[PDB]
């Protein structure tokens, strides 16, 4: 069921996704992202995201509704 | 059918069985559910092959699920308190591809092993609860643990405590119901301590089962006997009077009040 | 590796408490109810 | 009547003969154009399909409530090969079992214009099988009736049994046109 | 047999029509045992109908055929059919039971089970032998009867 | 040949299974025949959809058989209207093995698709092999002087799924498919399946040779030619050169396994260090 | 005779794949089709098979049902053993959840006039992932009955309230103009074993040995990768000793973890070499000249 | 005729069996190798010819029976390791 | 392991919860009021969470 839960959380990554810019990691599961809409949001990060790729000034795909880093 | 079976429990009268079997064979969803359930009630504990062959044979031929739900309870009741004499039927039901027939095997395990504490039967129920394709069978697998351990009420809040926090809400619901069935009337503080967080479960029906189970555990119980009765008594009122609470969580709370003050505070639930 | 892994001890912490709190999980339901009761109307 | 018919047209080498004016291939094309048209007005829901009776049977057009497509297929039918009447009826019977509407009645139209080179036992057993499925095969014994008048006699007699005129064995002697004798035959009645 | 019994006395023997019958061996042979057999003539297919009083319950049949391959292989069973049944309405319809016989069931020391739930109140039974254990154009049946009880 | 590989999608398998079940319900059928629809990509076929067509064959004679080709055209226009990129790429039949009249049916199928591919989809759940066996009609020009005939040449088959088709399959296989087994265990199970598959293939050849020896079938002289090549290709693993090379290569991989295991153990020790520090720190504050 | 909340819609394995394939291919058009099956009883709706209606033209919305396409497809499906009536219609919602719009409500009313138990199934091929398909079955709520103060359906069971309604659906008229029918899937042993052949590798691949030149180069390259990772791994051990527990994870964001990559390289290399060794050993005796 | 283990024909055997001069053996192998009748190589220093492949030929029933007997040993070896890997890796087998 | 699975399923619902704005505090006010500047949307007077 852990594999099923990991597989089924990927629906949060379904297109379309608004493109943001990773700014700062507040903690493990939350971060500050700058959406291309022009607004800075304090959102959550999907746990299955490689945090080694969260370099500064890295383009990140955000949920079109909740702006979460997916 | 429900009235006739309720009035012919264990009587094993052929005329009642023949009439009820005719109603079951009509292949009506509404009638078959009551006819199938009453079929087991009338032949309660008889363990005769003809009732098993007719009901199990019908369950593998009918295409209406409501009939299966009544038959699943009916098949279990025929082999009630039969100890190992239901082993042959149990493996046949638990190996069935029909989810409802598998649910009947869990119920058959409960009735063949009522209060016997048979760890072999408990071994099968726990295996199905954690490893089964259908959530209903998992919920019934945990539920059947109450009927096997009610003679040793302290044993349930140890086996089912971890299942009370499982990912599957259906196993969590059955975990509530297992405590309610096994610890009915005893006012088990260890069991009540398990149900107390379950009344705040995110899933609605898990809350309903915990509320109903809490009523079963501490029916008639007073403040001195059970310190948490007053807390839960206000908990039932809060859920009912909460306009933003889910309706089926209120269904358990309203039922819980009925069981808690059942019989005008003069009755208790005791399987023994 | 097998010996080291078997020697790892998890303290008996109160599991399933790092999940959503009952009070805070209720907060979304009330707020999301107004979301459906207002945006749709 | 609400029945589905299949025309077992023959394109054997003997269809080049001029015994029927202008050609047996051309004469049978007029025969189909009239018998197929007759089945259309008997019931607008009637189904007509084409099956060739060459060396190897070939279903040119399955059952359809259309007439024009039958003749266009018959236009391209050229004389070739030898008749295979044993397999022609079965392949036509097989299409009858898979018709558009199962309420239709069995009916097969055979254009026997070449000798049937089989034993009487095989022809008789074919009739019994068609009688089992209530299949009526209507055959015109044109062409070589001087030698087919006995093999086909056992075919219809066994199919019709003792009662009921389910199938007919109308036999047109050579003349101007076999179609001119079809409108007076019980096939079109 | 365990409280049930063979039911040829109930079978009226007057409303029984065995289509695709053969003049050589008729339907009487397979209903009386005493050796002999029933066989078909036109085709391997063999349609059988059996009539009796309305109250009759079927548990099992014993369609024992010969061993050469003329014994039935795939059989279709139909119950309570209004109007007549041709070979197509026995081939293009949904049977109550369509048990595919094995060689063990054909053996004279063999009894085949039926889904007793679907055979409770039977007015008449239609039996459609579709194929035999081979490619024999005639299908033979040594013996046959229904084991059960009246309703 | 014209086809290098045929990819049969799970939708086709379910459609073929359902097609065999529904017609098989009304009457016992030796097989059911339908039409395969799909696209073409380079030289690999992409069979992705199928529809049923009326079909019947007399068991006694292979020559007598009927396929409703007018139905075949009518149903194609349906599927072309919905999906224009799916064209007729062959036919299918659920018969466990090939039939003698299959080459005749392919000719009727060949006029709609010149390079028609027959895929035999076995409804019975075989334990080892794939349910699909793709064939193509080719001209086998014999060297014995016998006239050229139309024979089916086998084309490798593979079951692949579209992204959305795969999504539904995993939903239907969610409970029974056990993904907890690691990659290393999966490959070893593949090796066990490879041993079983090779063994079954070898028994099929042995069964054929047994019947040939007793005269049940005559000598093909193409299988025997092929069989001599098979046994000639059997390597001699007892050569000194191969044994030394095998030993040299085996030791090369062992040290890499040794290095990886050496790194694994200390990394495991690091994890145990962190666990004991976390446990000691947690109990100190409590 | 109020409809029961415990009503279930059973979708076959074949039906689910067809709507998923048709819906995905028609993204983002709300591609529609008809669901064939049988109303078993007042509590069950079986969807044996579905077929896709063609798109008349451009436009991301549900078009009108084409009667000639429907009738002559239904007639021609009856010939091949599919005499199943239309029990409703399905259409795709490519990514924006499963609900009914204004056009969908009008389309469903056309089916409700003919069959009162018609079911509107909405499938989300975009949001559907492996092991979890976003599907929902809807039937319209009559405005006359609900306005006067009557629940759309009776609740005699717990079955219909096991799935919590999504906020997106509740926004778009769920429980106001239409209700959701719980969807259960009918799967048999036969179809389930058949689907297990997906991605089933050929028996030749199991005994096939990887090229030893590339295998050694892969052995070479990955071991060289651990040479740098081990050097970085040593630095990571000292750094984390003198480093505060608030940066146990924040400082790991945007910087590679040598320990994580070392495990992946070890895990990759261990299965690569063990499988190659075992396959080589098995082939030594299986393919032997003696 | 010779088994695959002993397919190293010396120049004398080819010369004697073909009634040709030992110096003409080398040209004979070229024709067989060039046309494609046999596959292999020539070791002139050791005067040996290393044939590795021959054109398949028509075989009698007895030779086919011997071929089938070879499959009996081949099938036994494959089955033996199939049980060996299954038994040894039973716990990790999926 | 159960907590990991339970947290994973709850994360999918959590990730659908709308994100939070990022603002700059101008000054604090009485009654737990704070004057902030949402990045594109100017100034606001906002509450303060009880935590
Ligand atoms: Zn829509």
């Amino acid at each position: 069921e852990f594999l099923h839960a990991q597989e089924e959380v990927k629906r949060i990554q379904s297109i379309p996704l608004v493109i943001g810019q990773f700014l700062e990691a507040v903690d493990q599961n939350t971060a500050i992202v700058g959406s291309t809409t022009g607004s800075n949001y304090y959102v959550r990060i999907l746990s299955t995201i490689d945090r080694e790729l969260l370099k500064p000034n890295a383009s990140v795909a955000l949920h079109k509704h909740s702006n979460a880093l997916v | 059918s429900l009235g006739l079976g309720l009035a012919a429990m264990g009587t094993a009268r052929q005329d009642v069985y023949d009439l009820l079997k005719t109603n079951l064979y009509q292949d009506d969803a509404v009638t078959g559910e009551a006819a199938g359930l009453a079929l087991g009630l009338v032949m309660l504990g008889s363990k005769n092959a003809q009732a098993i062959e007719d009901m199990v044979g019908y369950a593998q031929e009918t295409q209406h699920e409501k009939i299966l739900r009544g038959l699943a309870v009916g098949i279990a009741l025929v082999m009630y308190g039969r100890m190992e004499e239901a082993d042959a039927l149990i493996e046949s039901l638990c190996r069935d591809k029909d989810p409802i027939l598998r649910r009947s095997g869990m119920y058959t395990v409960a009735m063949a092993y009522c209060g016997s504490g048979n760890n072999k039967a408990i071994r099968r129920l726990l295996h199905v609860a954690v490893s089964d394709v259908n959530d209903d069978v998992r919920r019934a697998a945990v539920e059947s643990l109450g009927f096997i351990l009610f003679r040793t009420p302290e044993q349930c809040p140890s086996v089912v405590s971890l299942l009370s926090e499982s990912y599957n809400p259906h196993v969590r619901y059955g975990a509530a119901m297992a405590l309610g069935i096994c610890c009915a009337g005893t006012g088990n503080k260890e069991a009540i301590n398990l149900l107390e967080p379950m009344t705040n479960d995110p899933v609605n029906y898990v809350r309903q089962g915990a509320l109903i189970a809490s009523a079963l555990i501490m029916i008639q119980q007073t403040e001195i006997t059970c310190p948490k009765v007053n807390q839960f008594r206000q908990l039932y009122s809060k859920v009912i009077n909460d306009k933003h609470d889910d309706v089926m969580a209120k269904f358990g709370a309203i039922l819980a009040q009925g069981i808690l003050d059942a019989g005008g505070h003069n009755v208790t639930i005791s399987l023994q | 590796h097998n010996m080291s892994v078997k020697a790892m001890r998890f303290p008996p912490k109160s599991y399933n408490k790092d999940l959503e709190s009952a009070e805070e999980r209720r907060e979304r339901e009330q707020q999301d109810l107004e979301f459906a009761k207002e945006m749709a109307e | 009547v609400l029945e589905s018919t299949m025309v077992c047209v023959d394109n054997s080498e003997y269809m080049r003969n001029g015994d029927f004016l202008p050609t047996r291939l051309q004469a049978q094309q007029d025969a189909v154009n009239i018998v197929c048209h007759s089945k259309t007005r008997s019931n607008p829901e009637n189904n007509v399909g084409l099956i060739t009776l060459a060396n190897d049977c070939e279903v040119l057009t399955t059952l359809t409530p259309d007439t024009g497509r039958i003749l266009s297929k018959l236009h391209t039918v050229q004389p070739k090969g030898k008749i295979t009447f044993c397999t022609g009826i079965r392949v036509a019977h097989l299409a009858l079992k898979h018709r558009q509407g199962k309420n239709h009645k069995m009916r097969i139209i055979a254009f026997v214009g070449s000798p049937v080179e089989d034993n009487e036992k095989d022809l008789v057993k074919l009739a019994k099988r068609l009688k089992k499925e209530k299949v009526n095969v209507d055959i015109i014994n044109f062409g070589e009736e001087e030698v087919n008048t006995e093999k086909l006699t056992a075919f219809v007699n066994t199919l019709n049994g003792k009662d009921g005129t389910g199938s007919h064995l109308v036999t047109v002697p050579p003349g101007p046109s076999l179609a001119d004798a079809l409108i007076s035959s019980p096939i079109l009645a | 047999p365990k409280g049930y019994m063979d039911l040829m006395p109930f079978i009226n023997k007057a409303g029984c029509e065995c289509l695709n019958e053969s003049d050589e061996h008729g339907f009487d042979n397979c209903l009386r045992k005493d050796t002999t057999f029933l066989e078909s003539d036109c085709d391997e297919q063999l349609l059988i109908t059996v009539a009796f009083n309305q109250p009759v319950k079927l548990y099992s049949m014993k369609f024992q055929g010969p061993d050469n391959g003329q014994g039935p292989k795939y059989v279709k069973i139909f119950i309570n059919l209004p109007r007549s049944m041709d070979f197509e309405e026995a081939e293009r319809s949904e049977p109550t039971q369509a048990l595919e016989l094995t060689e063990d069931d054909i053996k004279e020391d063999g009894i085949v089970p039926l889904r007793y739930v679907k055979f409770q109140n039977v007015n008449s039974v239609t039996i459609f032998v579709q194929s035999n254990q081979g490619e024999e154009e005639t299908t033979r049946i040594s013996y046959f009867t229904f084991i059960g009880t009246p309703v | 040949l014209a086809v290098q590989k045929v990819v049969v999608h799970p939708l086709v398998l379910l459609s073929v299974v359902d097609h065999f079940n529904r017609i098989g319900k009304v009457g016992n059928q030796k097989r059911v025949v339908g039409v395969l629809l799909g696209s073409w990509q380079k030289k690999v076929l992409d069979v992705s959809n199928s529809f049923a067509v009326p079909f019947d064959e007399d068991d006694k004679d292979d020559s007598v058989w009927f396929l409703d080709h007018d139905y075949l055209e009518n149903m194609y226009g349906m599927f072309k209207k919905v999906n224009a990129r799916e064209r007729i790429v062959g036919w299918y039949h659920t018969g466990p093995k090939l039939h003698k009249n299959d080459i005749a049916i392919n000719e009727l199928m060949k006029r709609y698709c010149p390079n028609s591919v027959l895929v035999i989809i076995d409804v019975k759940p075989k334990d080892l092999g794939l349910p699909t066996e793709a064939y193509i009609s080719v001209e086998e020009v014999h060297d014995d002087g016998t006239p050229t005939s139309k024979t089916f040449e086998h084309v490798t088959s593979e079951i692949g799924a579209e992204e959305a088709e795969e999504v539904g399959v995993e939903h239907l296989l969610r409970d029974i498919k056990d993904t907890t087994v690691g990659t290393l265990s999966q490959r070893i199970t593949n090796q066990v399946h490879g041993l079983k598959g090779l063994n079954s293939k070898l028994l099929d050849i042995r069964s054929y040779l047994e019947k040939v020896a007793t005269g049940k079938l005559p000598i093909n002289h193409q299988i025997i030619y092929q069989l001599q090549d098979v046994f000639n290709l059997l390597p001699d693993v007892s050569l000194q050169e191969f044994v030394k090379a095998f030993y040299l290569k085996t030791n090369d991989q062992m040290v890499v396994v040794y290095l990886a295991s050496l790194i694994r153990s200390v990394v495991a020790l690091h994890n145990l260090i962190n666990n004991k520090i976390a446990n000691r720190d947690a109990e100190k504050k409590e | 005779p109020a409809v029961d909340t415990a009503e279930q819609v059973y979708i076959s394995s074949l039906a689910l794949l067809k709507m998923l394939k048709h819906g995905r291919a028609g993204v983002p058009m709300e591609v529609m089709g008809l669901m064939l099956g049988e109303f078993v009883d007042d509590y069950t709706v079986r969807v044996i098979d579905v077929f896709a209606m063609p798109q008349s033209g451009t436009g991301v919305s549900v078009e009108a049902v084409d009667p000639v396409f429907q009738a002559k497809m239904l007639d021609m499906l009856k010939q091949t053993g599919r005499p199943e009536m239309v029990v409703g219609w399905y259409h795709s919602h490519p990514g924006f959840g499963c609900w009914l719009s204004g056009v969908d409500i009008n389309t469903q009313q056309s089916f409700e006039a003919l069959s009162e138990r018609a079911v509107a199934v909405v499938v989300d091929p975009i949001q559907s992932v492996k092991g979890k398909v976003v599907i929902d079955a809807f039937r319209l709520i009559n405005a006359n009955m609900m306005v006067l103060g009557h629940e759309p359906r009776q609740t005699t069971s717990n079955l219909g309230h096991l799935n919590k309604p999504s906020i997106q659906a509740l926004i778009h008229g769920l429980n106001r103009h239409y209700y959701s029918i719980t969807i259960n899937y009918r799967k048999n042993e036969l179809e389930q074993k058949m689907l297990l052949n997906l991605h089933k590798k050929s028996w030749m691949e199991g005994l096939t040995l990887q090229d030893y030149s590339e295998h050694c180069k892969h052995n070479e390259s990955v071991v060289k990768e651990m040479l740098e990772l081990a050097k970085n791994y040593n630095k990571a051990v000292e750094e984390e000793d003198k480093m505060t527990p608030e940066q146990l994870a924040i400082k790991n964001v945007g910087k590679q973890d040598p320990k994580r990559h070392l495990e992946e390289h070890v895990d990759v290399l261990m299965t690569s070499n063990i499988v190659q060794c075992l396959a080589a050993m098995l082939d030594t005796v299986v393919f032997k000249l003696i | 005729t010779r088994p695959a283990n002993h397919r190293q024909l010396t120049f004398e055997e080819i010369a004697k069996s073909a009634k040709i001069t030992v110096n003409e053996v080398e040209l004979l192998v070229m024709k067989a190798l060039s046309v494609g009748l046999v596959k292999g190589s020539i070791d002139e220093v050791d005067k040996r010819v290393h044939m590795t492949w021959v054109q398949p030929r028509v075989l009698d029933l007895q030779q086919i029976k011997g071929m089938k007997d070879r499959l009996e040993f081949w099938c036994t070896d494959v089955k033996s390791m199939e049980m060996l890997v299954e038994h040894q890796a039973h716990d990790i087998l999926t | 392991l159960n907590a990991k699975v339970r947290l994973l399923r709850e994360e999918l619902q959590l990730l659908q919860e709308q994100g939070s704005y990022v603002g700059e505090v101008v000054r604090a006010m009485d009654k737990k009021k704070v004057l902030v500047k949402v990045h594109p949307e100017g100034k606001f007077v906002v509450d303060v969470d009880k935590n």
